């Protein structure tokens, strides 16, 4: 239900 | 939030919602107290009840947000934890007694419109402002009855008597907490829910204009249940562990 | 920490928000 965060504060 | 309203633009710029990783998901609330400090409920971090044991690299923490859901771009900032902090007499056992925790970023935060840091009270503001009938104010993104907000919600609720947030329930009150609410002759409602804990209860001090923290949502039976109250850590009493932690981990 | 609870869009720039004068009212 939430928008993606960017990729970068995943890693 | 139940029955409260649509937050304005930077209303609550000391708002952090705490996000799980994977599955992403809304935790808790949250609130910034300095660029590298953040304040919630221990229970958002550590329930053994129910299996929860969250560690720093299963979280982020979302500063600047307003929406619930939408990706808050060139708006929101996302800071990783470097420390998390658990009050080592928080008592999950029995009623939530001490009900706080500490979240120490990875790296500082840096300041804006939508991201501004609250105040912690001293003794005297407490016991100024900490008085039955006296109004603070909730915010967050939980449950908006007992289904999910589009923005951040905020809601203004009287601080009550101690004997009355006593006899509304079978848990144990400690002097660590205090509840907040209306009585059901009183008419208008209101309460936190579900998805709010770690949340701030703030007051605005008529003496110098500035937002205090005096609570953290902690736990309720249910939400805005008639007869029933919020109930919050109480920030001053535990204020010298906050010190503590802050002083030497600073 | 010292610039701290006053909210960039509100008592920065002295504009109030839509219900904090209800919190006031109670500080009696
Ligand atoms: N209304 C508010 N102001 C209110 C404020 C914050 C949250 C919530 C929802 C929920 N309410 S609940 O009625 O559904 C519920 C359910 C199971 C146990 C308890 C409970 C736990 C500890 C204690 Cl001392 C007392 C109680 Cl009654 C309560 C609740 O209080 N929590 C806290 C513990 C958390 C556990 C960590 N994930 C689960 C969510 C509501
Ligand atoms: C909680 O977390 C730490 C690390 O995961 C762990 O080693 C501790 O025993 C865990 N369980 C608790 C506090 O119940
Ligand atoms: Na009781
Ligand atoms: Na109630």
């Amino acid at each position: 239900d939430f928008e993606e965060i960017p990729e970068e504060y995943l890693q | 939030i139940v029955e409260g309203s649509d937050a304005e633009i930077g209303m609550s710029p000391w708002q952090v919602m705490l996000f799980r990783k994977s599955p992403q998901e809304l935790l808790c609330g949250a609130s910034l107290i300095s660029d590298r400090w953040v304040l919630t409920a221990a229970h958002c971090l550590l329930y053994p009840p129910w299996d929860k044991n969250f560690t720093e690299n299963d979280l982020l923490v979302r500063i600047g947000k307003h929406s619930r859901t939408r990706y808050e771009r060139n708006i929101e900032k996302i800071s990783m934890l470097e420390k998390i902090y658990i009050h080592p007499r928080y008592n999950w056992r029995e009623n939530l007694d001490r009900d706080i925790a500490l979240m120490k970023l990875k790296k500082p935060v840096a300041f804006s419109d939508y991201i501004h840091p609250v105040c912690l009270p001293d003794r005297e503001t407490a016991a100024s402002l900490l008085q039955a009938g006296y109004k603070g104010r909730v915010t967050g993104w939980g449950n908006l009855k007992e289904g999910q907000p589009s923005v951040l919600q905020v809601v203004n609720l009287p601080i009550v008597e101690r004997p009355v947030c006593k006899d509304s329930t079978r848990i144990r009150i400690t002097d660590n907490m205090f509840c907040a609410g209306y009585k059901p002759d009183e008419g208008k409602r209101g309460d936190a829910c579900e998805g709010d804990s770690g949340g701030p209860f703030v007051m605005k001090s008529p003496f110098n204009n500035r937002w205090y923290q005096m609570g953290i949502v902690s736990w309720g039976e249910g939400c805005d249940r008639d007869g029933k109250y919020g109930f919050y850590t109480h920030v001053f009493r535990l204020k010298k562990w906050i010190q503590k932690v802050i002083d030497q981990f600073g | 920490e010292a610039d701290c609870g006053l909210r960039p869009l509100f008592e920065k720039k002295s504009l109030e928000d839509k219900t904090e004068r209800e919190l006031l009212e109670s500080y009696i």
